RNA sequence: AGCCACCCGAGAUUGAGCAAUAACAGGUCUGUGAUGCCCUUAGAUGUCGGGGCUGCACGCGCGCUACACUGACUGGCUCAGCGUGUGCCUACCCUACGCCGGCAGGCGCGGGUAACCCGUUGAACCCCAUUCGUGAUGGGGAUCGGGGAUUGCAAUUAUUCCCCAUGAACGAGGAAUUCCCAGUAAGUGCGGGUCAUAAGCUUGCGUUGAUUAAGUCCCUGCCCUUUGUACACACCGCCCGU
C-alpha cells in the first residue's frame, strides 16, 4: 500500500487561503485542514495555533495525540 | 508560513523540509539519528523546525562542530570510530569517506586472513549465529 | 515424559511448608521446659531464646 | 443527575429511534443512559444479556479490534467521545441522535442464508433479526472507520464521524450503506 | 495538605519553575550527548529537563519516609527496547538521579533522614506548599 | 623474518597501539593500553598455565637465525592471542583434526592465532 | 603413573551430576536437591512432593 | 425421573487432581550398580588436550519481531500479584542505602534462611502535555564495521552486555491451516527452572480486556441401534482380466 506526501515546507498561499476559507469549517483538526490544503499535518496544526491567536478558532479540546478546534464558538 | 531560507547542504544531499532538522541530515552516512540531534543541541539550533527553515549560517555551525568533534565536547564513547585501526585518533567518519574505511577493514582482514575477514569474503557469516536455515531464502 | 515426543505434558509438584510462631512472655527455663515436654514425633518446635 | 442522567458532555434527551422494528435492541434512555459506558466487562454471561447493553456501549466495545488496540478500553473511550464532538461540530444537532439514524440505515432487511440447489450457487431470501440488523450495523460502522484512518492522516475518531453522518443521511460514502445495499440487492434475487 | 491533593502535573511543572528562580541546580557536565536511559532510541530534547526531573523527585520523596537512587529510577524507566527480542522492564540512568538527589541536598529541599536516603526538609516542606497553593487555585483537573 | 618494516603496509594502530611502539614494549605494558580483549585473558589468567608452550616459541626462534623462520612450533591453544614476543615464529595452530601453518606476522598483533586456521570449508553442495 | 586424571570443574551442568547416577541435562540443584529430574520422578514420594493441582 | 423461569445470590454457568476393560512391537537399555545375550575391555568403547553440534544453492514446523498514529518520539502521572533468597554433602544469594561513570559497569557499607531484609514489591499495560503526520517515515532492527566492559584458567567460530555508525525485507500474506465462549481471545509486564557466564524457551502469576454460537450434527471425530460384507494381520483390507 499506500504513498502520500503533503507539503513540508511552510508557505504563503496556504495560510491566506485558510484564513479565507474559514466559514467552510466548523470542524477543524490537523489531518482536515492538511487535506483541505497542501499542508502538512504537523504544520497543519501550528497554523491553528497561530490562527488562535487572531480567535477565529476557539479551543474545544487539548489533547496531546492530537486537539480539536470549532471556528468560532460553534460556526 | 516561511519559506524563503530554503535548500541546505550537508555534505553532498540537498536538505529541504520533509522531517525535523535532525532526521533531514540523516541522508549521508556516519550520521544517524542520535548524532544529528547531539550536534543540533551543542550549535544551539532547534531541531523542531524543518531544514526548507534556517539558513545557511546554521548549516556551517553544524559542519564545524560534526567534523572537529572533540573540540566541541562531542565526547569519544558517541563516535562511531573509537581510537580507529587507520588513525590514531578517535574520529568521526562521514559521507562517502565511511564507505572508503569500511572497504578497508573488510581488505585488512584478508591480507591478515582473520576469521571476520575470510567469512566475509566468502560470503559466509561473520557472526557465529545459525545460518542453518536464515541467511537466504 | 522422558524423551520428549508425543504431546507436552507437564508436571507440577508442590510441597507447602506451614509457620507458625507464639511468643511467651515469663520466666525463663519453666517456659521452654514445660512446652519442649510430652512431643517427640514428626513436628519441629524450636524455642528460641531471642527477644528481650 | 437522577431526573435524567446525560452523557459525559452531550445530553441523552432527544434521541429518537425513526424505525419501528429496531425498537429495544437501540435505547441510551429507556433505561440505560450512562454518563461513562461500562457494565461490568462481561456481556456474554448470559443471552439475556445483550440487551442491556446500550448501543453507544456496544459500539465502544466492537471498536477495540486488531490484535494491538484490543483490550484498550480506555483508549477507546477517550476517540469516542473526542468522536461525538466531531459530530456536534460537523452538523449540530446532538451526536446520540446522528449515531442512531446511521444504524437504522444502515441496518439490512433481507439477507440470504445457504441454502442447497443442485450444488448451484443458490440461497434463501430470509429476513434478519434486529438484534443480528444492530449487531451487523455497529461492526460495518467500527470496521469503516478503522480502514479509512490507517493509511491516512485522519484519526479513528473523525473517521467514525464521518461514516456515522454519512449513514445518517445518505451520501454514498459511508462503507456501511454500501455493504448494505449489496446484501438486499442479492437477497430480493436468487432462487 | 498533602501534594497529592493538587493537581500532580501542573505541581511538578510548577515547582520545576521555582527551582529554576533559585538559580542553581548544581548541573552536571553531562546531558548535552547523553544516551540517558536505554529506554530512549533518541537523545533528549533539551537540556531542560532535570528540572522537571528534580520537582518531581522532590515530590516522590515528599510522599515517602526517604528513598534514594533506586525509587527514582524505576518511575522514569519504561520499557527497553531488546531489538528482535522482547520488550521488557529496565533502569535506566542512575548518574543523572544520583545527582538529581545530591543537587536538591545542596539546597535543602531534601536532606537524608532515617529509613535511609532523603527524606524532605521543612524548608522544603514550606517551598512545595506555596507552589501547591498556586495549583490547587488554578484547577482541579 | 621477523618483526615490523616486513610483513606489513596496513599499519597504523591495532587498536589504540601503532606498531612500532608495540613491539618494542613488552605484553606488560601493552595490556595497559587499548587492548580490551586481550586485557581480560592476562589479567585473568595470569601468565596463563601455557607455559611450556611460549618456551617452545622462544625456543626454535632462538635455534634458528633472526633472518629466517622457526623450524615450525605446533600448539593446540589457538586461544592464544599474539604478543610481541611471539611475532617473527611460525606457529603450528591446532584445528583439532589439523595444524595449519601461519608465520605470525606484524599486522596480526592482539587478534588471536584461531582466526587464520580453519575448522570449516568456504562451504559447498557441490559449489 | 597417574599425572593428571582430574580437570577443574565448576562450569556448565558438567560439573554436577545425579547423587545415584551420572547425567546431563535437567539437574535440579534447587533446595540442595542434586537429582537429575528423571531420577526425581521416581523419588518424588520420597521427599515429600505431592500433586494436588 | 426431570425441564424451564423467578428470588436470594458464589446459581442448579470456575479451574485443576482422578482413570476402567483392553489394545499398541508408540517412546526409553542414553534416568536406572534394573536387566538377558552380544561386542569391547588394560592394545578401551573405563580419563585428559583440541575441534564439531553453531558449517548453507534449498524443503518443513513451533515461535519471535514487524508492518504503525490505541503508534515512533520527548517530558511527566501511577496501581500489583503468584513466588524467591546467603551462611547449602563436590558450590553459593537477594540488595535498600554512599560515591564514580551517558552507558555497560566499577566501588563501600548494612540487613535478611526471610510475611524481620530485598520489597509500604508503587512493575509494564494504563493516564497525560507535546513532537511527528501516515510518507518503508523516525514504523522495522536485519546485516556489517570500529571501540568499551562483564563471565571463565581457557570465548577462537561475536558465550553474553553496552556505545556509536552502517539502517534489509516487510506497508497485511497464496495454495492451505490452528486455536478460542469469560476475567475468556488479544494486548502487557513480572517470579521461578536451566545456570561460572548465557532466553527470542517453558511453567505459573497479576494487569488492560472484546466482537461472537448461546446452537447443531453439515463436514470431521467419537460413541447408539439396524443392515450388508468375497472383509478377519479386520478397507492404508480385498480383488479381476489383458
Amino acid at each position: 500500500r499506500d504513498k502520500l506526501n503533503n507539503l513540508v515546507l511552510f508557505d504563503k498561499a496556504t495560510y491566506d487561503k485558510l484564513c479565507k476559507e474559514v466559514p467552510n469549517y466548523k470542524l477543524i483538526t490537523p489531518a482536515v485542514v492538511s487535506e483541505r490544503l497542501k499542508i502538512r499535518g504537523s504544520l497543519a496544526r501550528a497554523a491553528l495555533q497561530e490562527l488562535l491567536s487572531k480567535g477565529l478558532i476557539k479551543l474545544v479540546s487539548k489533547h496531546r495525540a492530537q486537539v480539536i478546534y470549532t471556528r468560532n464558538t460553534k460556526g | 508560513p516561511e519559506k524563503f531560507q530554503h535548500i541546505l547542504r550537508v555534505l553532498n544531499t540537498n536538505i529541504d523540509g520533509r522531517r525535523k532538522i535532525a532526521f533531514a541530515i540523516t541522508a549521508i552516512k556516519g550520521v544517524g539519528r542520535r548524532y544529528a540531534h547531539v550536534v543540533l543541541r551543542k550549535a544551539d539550533i532547534d531541531l523542531t523546525k524543518r531544514a526548507g527553515e534556517l539558513t545557511e549560517d546554521e548549516v556551517e555551525r553544524v559542519i564545524t562542530i560534526m567534523q572537529n568533534p572533540r573540540q566541541y565536547k562531542i565526547p569519544d564513547w558517541f563516535l562511531n570510530r573509537q581510537k580507529d585501526v587507520k588513525d590514531g585518533k578517535y574520529s568521526q567518519v562521514l559521507a562517502n569517506g565511511l564507505d572508503n574505511k569500511l572497504r578497508e577493514d573488510l581488505e585488512r582482514l584478508k591480507k591478515i586472513r582473520a576469521h571476520r575477514g575470510l567469512r566475509h569474503f566468502w560470503g559466509l557469516r561473520v557472526r557465529g549465529q545459525h545460518t542453518k536455515t536464515t541467511g537466504r531464502r | 515424559t522422558p524423551c520428549g515426543e508425543g504431546s507436552k505434558t507437564w508436571d507440577r509438584f508442590q510441597m507447602r511448608i506451614h509457620k507458625r510462631l507464639i511468643d511467651l512472655h515469663s520466666p525463663s527455663e519453666i517456659v521452654k521446659q514445660i512446652t519442649s515436654i510430652s512431643i517427640e514425633p514428626g513436628v519441629e518446635v524450636e524455642v528460641t531464646i531471642a527477644d528481650a | 443527575t437522577p431526573d435524567i442522567k446525560l452523557f459525559g458532555k452531550w445530553s441523552t434527551d432527544d434521541v429518537q429511534i425513526n424505525d419501528i422494528s429496531l425498537q429495544d435492541y437501540i435505547a441510551v434512555k429507556e433505561k440505560y443512559a450512562k454518563y461513562l459506558p461500562h457494565s461490568a466487562g462481561r456481556y456474554a454471561a448470559k443471552r439475556f444479556r445483550k440487551a442491556q447493553c446500550p448501543i453507544v456501549e456496544r459500539l465502544t466495545n466492537s471498536m477495540m479490534m486488531h490484535g494491538r488496540n484490543n483490550g484498550k478500553k480506555l483508549m477507546t473511550v477517550r476517540i469516542v467521545k473526542h468522536a461525538f464532538e466531531i459530530i456536534h461540530l460537523l452538523t449540530g444537532e446532538n451526536p446520540l441522535q446522528v449515531l442512531v439514524n446511521a444504524i437504522i440505515n444502515s441496518g439490512p432487511r433481507e439477507d440470504s442464508t445457504r441454502i442447497g440447489r443442485a450444488g448451484t450457487v443458490r440461497r434463501q431470501a430470509v429476513d434478519v433479526s434486529p438484534l443480528r440488523r444492530v449487531n451487523q450495523a455497529i461492526w460495518l460502522l467500527c470496521t469503516g472507520a478503522r480502514e479509512a484512518a490507517f493509511r491516512n492522516i485522519k484519526t479513528i475518531a473523525e473517521c467514525l464521524a464521518d461514516e456515522l453522518i454519512n449513514a445518517a443521511k445518505g451520501s454514498s460514502n459511508s462503507y456501511a450503506i454500501k455493504k448494505k445495499d449489496e446484501l438486499e440487492r442479492v437477497a430480493k434475487s436468487n432462487r | 495538605v498533602t501534594v497529592k491533593d493538587v493537581n500532580q502535573q501542573e505541581f511538578v511543572r510548577a515547582l520545576a519553575a521555582f527551582l529554576k528562580k533559585s538559580g542553581k541546580l548544581k548541573v552536571p557536565e553531562w546531558v548535552d550527548t547523553v544516551k540517558l536511559a536505554k529506554h530512549k532510541e533518541l537523545a533528549p530534547y533539551d537540556e531542560n529537563w532535570f528540572y522537571t526531573r528534580a520537582a518531581s523527585t522532590a515530590r516522590h520523596l515528599y510522599l515517602r519516609g526517604g528513598a534514594g537512587v533506586g525509587s527514582m529510577t524505576k518511575i522514569y524507566g519504561g520499557r527497553q527496547r531488546n531489538g528482535v527480542m522482547p520488550s521488557h522492564f529496565s533502569r535506566g540512568s542512575k548518574s543523572v538521579a544520583r545527582r538529581v538527589l545530591q543537587a536538591l541536598e545542596g539546597l535543602k529541599m531534601v536532606e537524608k533522614d532515617q529509613d535511609w536516603g532523603r527524606k524532605l526538609t521543612p524548608q522544603g516542606q514550606r517551598d512545595l506548599d506555596r507552589i501547591a497553593g498556586q495549583v490547587a487555585a488554578a484547577k482541579k483537573k | 623474518v621477523e618483526q615490523k618494516k616486513k610483513r606489513t603496509f596496513r599499519k597504523f594502530t591495532y587498536r589504540g597501539v601503532d606498531l612500532d611502539q608495540l613491539l618494542d614494549m613488552s605484553y606488560e605494558q601493552l595490556m595497559q593500553l587499548y587492548s580490551a580483549r586481550q586485557r581480560r585473558r592476562l589479567s585473568r589468567g595470569l601468565r596463563r598455565k601455557q607455559h611450556s608452550l611460549l618456551k617452545r616459541l622462544r625456543k626454535a626462534k632462538k635455534e634458528a637465525p633472526p633472518m629466517e623462520k622457526p623450524e615450525v612450533v605446533k600448539t593446540h591453544l589457538r586461544d592464544m592471542i599474539i604478543l610481541p614476543e611471539m611475532v617473527g615464529s611460525m606457529v603450528g595452530v591446532y584445528n583439532g583434526k589439523t595444524f595449519n601453518q601461519v608465520e605470525i606476522k606484524p599486522e596480526m598483533i592482539g587478534h588471536y592465532l584461531g582466526e587464520f586456521s580453519i575448522t570449516y570449508k568456504p562451504v559447498k553442495h557441490g559449489r | 603413573q597417574q599425572l593428571y586424571w582430574s580437570h577443574p570443574r565448576k562450569f556448565g551442568q558438567g560439573s554436577r551430576s545425579c547423587r545415584v547416577c551420572s547425567n546431563r541435562h535437567g539437574l535440579i540443584r534447587k533446595y540442595g536437591l542434586n537429582m537429575c529430574r528423571q531420577c526425581f520422578r521416581q523419588y518424588a514420594k520420597d521427599i515429600g512432593f505431592i500433586k494436588l493441582d
